[PDB]
């Protein structure tokens, strides 16, 4: 059960990773290129990605 | 030739009038962008349009 | 390499008028005409263009002009009719290419038309 419940919250955990900002202005990846133009865009999508 | 208050809009990732409409610049643009003033040499007193 | 202007005589109000723009060239053609407008000190507006497949004109010439095209000797021509006293302004003419952008602009003509 242990071994089963560490993998578990591993997956849980990527996925729950998915709603962090990392420091952009957003964590949603539409929100950022539509609030934003393309060219400064850049550096929240590069926040994101690291 | 631009408007004198465009001169530091025609940077490449900027946006306005006379960038996106006349002279886009690529966002990978590697270059010198070079102005001077000429006023003296290109307006005409009775209106240079 | 260059266009020249020249026409604008004394007439009549509704009168005709012909002037030519008849450009230093090899495929002018290509290179669409625009007429431009300068009132007699005031603030400048264009004419028409002929720009190949169909045109284009103006609020104050609306219809009431002929515009022509002249491709087998690559220059441009403007008919003028029901001319008016208040037309009276300085007629211009330009061209620029498609490849390696360039301006071939005029010197004018004089649009004055008496009124009685």
């Amino acid at each position: 059960q242990d071994v089963v419940n560490q993998n578990a919250q591993a997956l849980n955990t990527l996925v729950k990773q998915l709603s962090s900002n990392f420091g952009a202005i957003s964590s949603v990846l539409n929100d950022i290129l539509s609030r934003l133009d393309p060219p400064e865009a850049e550096v929240q999508i590069d926040r994101l990605i690291t | 030739v631009i408007r004198g208050d465009e001169v530091r809009q025609i940077a490449p990732g900027q946006t306005g009038k006379i960038a996106d409409y006349n002279y886009k610049l690529p966002d990978d643009f590697t270059g010198c962008v070079i102005a001077w003033n000429s006023n003296n040499l290109d307006s005409k007193v009775g209106g240079n349009y | 390499v260059q266009l020249q202007e020249s026409g604008g005589g004394l007439v009549q109000a509704g009168g005709s008028l012909r002037l030519s723009c008849v450009a230093s060239g090899r495929t002018f053609s290509s290179l669409n005409i625009v007429w431009f407008r300068q009132a007699p000190g005031k603030e400048r507006k264009f004419v028409a263009a002929i720009n190949d497949r169909n045109t284009a004109y103006a609020e104050s010439v609306k219809g009431r002009f002929t515009i022509s095209r002249d491709n087998a000797k690559n220059t441009v021509h403007l008919q003028m009719n029901s001319l008016k006293p208040e037309d009276t302004a300085v007629y211009y003419c330009h061209s620029a290419d498609v490849n390696g952008g360039m301006d071939y602009w005029g010197k004018g003509t004089q649009v004055t038309v008496s009124s009685h």
